[PDB]
């Protein structure tokens, strides 16, 4: 039967997908927040930089 | 792609002759082509540039109206209009495809060439340091070019060509802008220069690099071309 | 009359800053927004910039002339400045007239519009309008083919004004728009049968020419051909009846339009 | 820009623009039509009356010097709802109709008002095609299969005084297919708002002249959407 | 068997919520007001690209970091030179329905693929001079409504027939295919790394992928209508996500949860290209409603107002260093903004 080999793989992803390792959001929330951070530096579109280095200029 | 030339032979002083280079296996019709010469005793020089539309069409200082050049894109070929040649107008020239994009490599494919023998400031005088230097192969190989202007633009880009032509047959391309090297030529040679003087350098040598060494600027154009370094083994 | 005087005075400087502002706003409305770049738009941009080039050239030394009587200025600018004014008036007309014939090929050939009136017969068009008035101009007053500055009109220049200036233009606009009045009412009754906009809109953009251009170019050519008898004043209201649909005509063909109202709502 | 490589980029670039000016020519006087349907509908035989797994099968055809395109979608899934949106600018919707099920004829008719509802179609007009008109009339004067079978509402139904009928045609065939173009009509009035209009059709697949019934509808379309602009309807 | 199996799946998605919710325990912007927002940003077209006959429906940027490729259905994929605004080519398709186009990371190859139900792969280093068709792969029934280079001789495409394909561009033929979506899916984005990537399709969930083995990692969902848009973060574990509902929201692949969804009252059109930023900071949206918002991606405001778009907004993408966004909208005009 078609309709049993479809929830048969269903089944099988959602089983795949649930044994998998988590972690907290809090982590996920800093680490993030640690990236963003981290990399404004590089960001040209967070500050500004001076068109003396943008290629865009006028 | 293959430029096949069609003409030569000995001509009168002061006559009129038209050179033509046959393209095929390339839609040029995109490409700007270079009618670089070269002197049976002296190097490459460029004498006339056509477009790829034929919008913009320069000459060089020494023929300016005797030369005239056409190209036909229905018959995919290129017309050199010759007149009052003197004794200077003998050499073996060289039609010489060039796209001009970005990222592009101009004067990556050049004609055979056909030999043509006739009976009897603001240019850049960019002189390379040495003429000839015999080097063992496999060690690495040092090649001077200098320039009378700095050839750095504004945009960030210093142009640089070196051809490396080996003994007679036409002259290929090496390096363009001493900092991107070609898809042929093998990823062991390298440039690099400050914007007045450049260096090339060899990783290894072969008997491929048997031959003479040629220099193009490009940031102003009088396409004036290098002395030549002769490498010979 | 000192009064009057100012009256008059407040009246001309009404109509010249209105038509100038106007004709201001539609030139940057199109020169500016990039979907108002559109071939027919082109026409309506260089139209507003005749009525704008009209309005700061031969309305504020005409307005001088006006309750005066008077021409403050030499011979010598007086015929550059009766060339500018039939120059400009002129090329106003043909542009209304050549807006009329895009309209035409719009709504009588549909499909083959974008292509017939692609931006190459447009200008084309601008050209045209902008260089037979001048030609016209030029060798009428300045080669003497023909208050303090009025040109005498003759039994031939009149009528030649008539027909290469105001006639052509148009009977070509008249003719125009009662066939896009014909194809509209059909159109209309069809969908209604299906189930007047087009009437005001038409009656509007024709009745605003043929009242102030109109009256103006009929007594200046009934003047040559019978007796020069007729009021010094009449003629000035006329000639400011012709500047009043330089006025009026931004309004008419981009302040009309609701596409056009909207990116302008968008500007601001 | 004042370099040379950077002169020859802006010339090719200038090249490329008249290029697309050319293509923006080309474009700019094709008019672009869809084309919707279903299954047995007819939109096969129609295509192929003018002139794998590929999605789009176009179609050009040339009426009055004016050029035509048929976008037909094929081996592609229902639910047209997110790729419906590209055909925004196309000139009209042409839908197709088997009139002759009557069984799949309500799956039609949703289709039909999924599409003129459709939040992307709007300022798009229809021009509905309905098919198989002699297999309909066939179908009809056999007897086989009722109306009311399927449609409870052709008891009620009188055929209107502005139904012409062919000339020699029995009047059952002519109140059947006014009712079914009616059910349409119904359905593009239902909710119109006077900007985008139905434009219904009968035809069979022999019949050569639906290359100008199109062409009317879109010089009608066009026309109407110029006085729309205009202010002018 | 289907009685028990339905009801055993929807247990388990159940407790997979369960567990969602027992790892969620405090929200991002609530640990983010701590940190001083960017604030205000004034980002002004810097450059505006024209060329394109009809509307725009994708865009790309090179890692070179200087030329992109805009696709439009009039049948041209335009690539550009950014700084210069000169055109570099203008490729002529076989079939003007295009929605998708990928600059190579190489920079020698470019895709392209939509209605025509093929993608088309482009080569534009070649010893003559033109970009010829490098190849045609076939195998989607539906439209083609994503495609992204791995590198040059690999492909990812996500299209209507509700499946992705990894194709394999020497043989021509699939390598793997990505099935499990209900609806169809309308873009993918791939990890910095290039070995996840992140599908959204119109069953109102994305999911993320494996390329290697080729099974479904993680499905995420909450979204409430069809999701448009998909850009995946660069840190390498998360992704934002915008949907037809006027509102993008972030995700996380370790997490597995939904963090703050980018909503505000005034816009109501639906998001239709969405990207961030080098640093992950801001997040630019494209909407229906002739706007690209820019969200501050740790507040949940919208940092900023960057219209200038006379048409809907179809495409975006911040270039690879950071320096500049381009937008690609129906107006049929590109605009590089900094
Ligand atoms: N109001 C524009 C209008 O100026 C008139 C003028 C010409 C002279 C100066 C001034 C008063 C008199 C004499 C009438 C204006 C002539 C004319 C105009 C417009 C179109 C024409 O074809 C034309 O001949």
């Amino acid at each position: 039967t078609a309709s049993i080999a479809q929830a048969r793989k269903l089944v099988e992803q959602l089983k795949m997908e649930a044994n998998i390792d988590r972690i907290k959001v809090s982590k996920a929330a800093a680490d993030l927040m640690a990236y963003c951070e981290a990399h404004a530096k590089e960001d040209p579109l967070l500050t500004p930089v001076p068109a003396s280095e943008n290629p865009f200029r006028e | 792609v293959q430029l096949v030339e069609s003409g030569g032979g000995l001509v009168q002083p002061g006559g009129s002759r038209k050179l033509s280079c046959s393209a095929s296996g390339f839609a040029f019709s995109s490409f700007g082509m270079h009618w670089v010469r070269q002197a049976p005793e002296k190097g490459l020089e460029w004498v006339a540039y056509i477009s790829s539309g034929s919008g913009t069409i320069y000459y060089a200082d020494t023929v300016k109206g005797r030369f005239t050049i056409s190209r036909d894109d229905p018959k995919n070929t290129l017309f050199l209009q010759m007149t009052s040649l003197r004794s200077e107008d003998t050499a073996m020239y060289y039609c010489v495809r060039s796209i001009y994009y970005y990222g592009s490599s101009p004067f990556d494919f050049w004609g055979q060439g056909t030999t043509l023998t006739v009976s009897s400031s603001s240019d850049i005088v960019m002189t390379q340091a040495t003429s000839s230097v015999p080097v063992t192969p496999g060690e690495s190989v040092s090649i001077s070019c200098r320039s009378s202007k700095s050839l750095l633009h504004s945009n960030g880009n210093t142009y640089l060509y070196w051809f490396l032509q080996r003994p007679g047959q036409s002259p290929q391309l090496l390096i363009y802008r001493m900092s991107n090297l070609a898809s042929g030529v093998p990823d062991r040679f390298s440039g690099s220069g400050s914007g007045t003087a450049f260096t090339l350098t060899i990783s290894r040598l072969e008997a491929e690099d048997v031959g003479v060494y040629y220099c193009m600027q490009h940031l102003e154009y009088p396409l004036t071309f290098g002395a030549g370094t002769k490498l010979e083994l | 009359s000192n009064d009057v005087r100012a009256s008059l005075y407040s009246l001309m400087v009404l109509i010249i800053l209105t038509t100038l502002v106007g004709n201001l706003i539609v030139i940057v409305s199109i020169s500016h927004f990039k979907q108002l770049h559109t071939p027919t738009n082109w026409l309506i941009h260089s139209m507003a910039t005749v009525d704008f080039l009209l309005g700061c050239l031969v309305m504020p030394y005409s307005m001088v002339r006006s309750a005066e009587h008077c021409w403050y200025f030499g011979e010598v600018f007086c015929k550059i400045h009766t060339s500018t004014d039939i120059m400009l008036s002129s090329a106003s007309i043909f542009h209304l007239s050549f807006i009329s014939i895009d309209r035409y090929y719009a709504v009588c050939d549909p499909l083959r519009y974008k292509a017939k009136m692609n931006i190459l017969v447009i200008c084309v068009m601008i050209f045209i309008s902008w260089s037979v008035p001048a030609v016209f101009a030029f060798g009428m007053i300045f080669l003497e083919l023909n208050g303090g500055c009025s040109v005498f009109f003759s039994k031939i220049s009149g009528v030649l004004t008539f027909m290469t200036s105001f006639y052509i233009p148009g009977s070509i606009m008249l003719c125009v728009y009662y066939r896009i009045y014909l194809i509209a009412k059909e159109q209309a009754r069809l969908i209604s049968d299906a189930n007047r906009k087009a009437v005001k809109t038409l009656g509007i953009v024709m009745g605003v020419f043929l009242i102030c251009w109109c009256p103006f170019f009929i007594c200046t050519v009934m003047d040559p051909f019978l007796h020069y008898i007729i009021p010094p004043t009449l003629n000035d209201v006329l000639i400011w009846f012709g500047y009043l649909n330089s006025t009026f005509n931004p309004m008419v063909y981009a302040f009309f339009y609701p596409w056009f109202r909207k990116a302008l709502k968008m500007m601001l | 820009t004042l370099s040379a490589e950077d002169k020859a980029a802006v010339e090719r670039s200038k090249m490329i623009e008249k290029q697309l000016q050319k293509d923006k020519q080309v474009y700019r006087a094709t008019h672009r039509l869809l084309l919707l349907g279903a299954d047995n509908s007819g939109k096969s035989t129609i295509v192929k009356q003018m002139r794998k797994t590929s999605g789009i099968f176009e179609t050009k055809f040339q009426v009055d010097k004016v050029n035509f395109h048929m976008f037909d979608v094929g081996a592609q899934r229902d639910e047209r709802r997110k790729w419906i949106q590209c055909f925004n600018d196309v000139t009209a919707i042409i839908f197709v109709v088997d009139s002759s099920d009557y069984n799949r004829l309500q799956e039609a008719l949703n289709d039909f008002k999924s599409i003129w509802n459709n939040r992307w179609l709007r300022t798009i007009s229809v021009i509905l095609f309905l098919n198989k008109q002699d297999l309909l009339a066939e179908k009809v004067l056999a007897g086989k299969s009722k109306i009311e079978d399927y449609f409870p509402e052709f008891a009620r139904y009188t055929t209107p005084e502005d139904a012409t009928p062919e000339p020699g045609e029995d009047p059952r065939v002519t109140r059947a297919k006014y009712f079914i173009r009616d059910e349409f009509l119904r359905i593009s009035t239902a909710s119109g708002d006077g900007r985008h209009y139905c434009y219904p059709h009968f035809t069979c697949s022999v019949d050569t002249e639906n290359a100008r019934r199109i062409f009317n509808d879109c010089r009608d379309i066009i026309q109407r959407m110029h006085l729309r602009q205009y202010e002018l309807l | 068997e289907l009685d028990q199996l339905r009801q055993e799946a929807e247990q388990l998605k159940n407790q997979i919520r369960d567990a969602r919710k027992a790892c969620a325990d405090a929200t991002l912007s609530q640990i983010t007001n701590n940190i001083d927002p960017v604030g205000r940003i004034q980002m002004r077209t810097r450059r505006t690209l024209r060329g394109h006959l009809a509307k725009i429906y994708a865009m790309h940027w090179g890692t070179d970091s200087r030329l992109l490729v805009s696709a439009s259905q009039d049948g041209k994929l335009i690539i550009w030179d950014s700084y210069t605004t000169n055109k570099v080519h203008a490729i002529p398709l076989r079939s003007s329905w295009v929605m998708t186009c990928a600059y190579a990371p190489s920079g020698n190859y470019v895709a392209c693929g939509g209605l025509d139900n093929i993608c088309s792969i482009y080569n534009l280093k070649t010893r003559e001079g033109n970009v010829r068709v490098s190849r045609e792969l076939a195998g989607h029934t539906g439209y083609l409504s994503c495609c992204r280079f791995l590198d040059d001789n690999q492909i990812v495409t996500s299209s209507g027939d509700t499946t992705c394909a990894l194709w394999d561009i020497e043989t021509g033929q699939q390598t793997t295919t990505f099935t499990g979506h209900t609806g169809d899916v309308m873009s993918l984005s791939l990890a910095p790394d290039t070995r996840l990537f992140v599908s959204g399709a119109c069953d109102a969930s994305a999911k993320l992928w494996d390329v290697r083995e080729g099974m479904c990692r993680q499905t995420f969902t909450g979204h409430e209508s069809d999701i448009n848009a998909i850009c995946f973060f660069p840190n390498g574990n998360a992704f934002a996500t915008g949907s037809d509902d006027a509102t993008c929201r972030l995700f996380d692949l370790r997490a597995d949860q939904e963090l703050m969804t980018y909503s505000h009252d005034n816009i109501i059109c639906g998001i239709t290209s969405v990207s961030f930023s080098k640093s992950g900071r801001l997040l630019l949206a494209g909407y229906d409603d002739f706007n690209c918002n820019v969200w501050d991606a740790l507040k949940a405001d919208r940092a900023g107002v960057l219209a200038g778009h006379d048409n809907r907004v179809s495409c975006l993408g911040v270039t690879d260093d950071g320096m500049a966004v381009a937008t690609g909208s129906w107006d049929s005009f590109l605009k590089i903004w900094n």
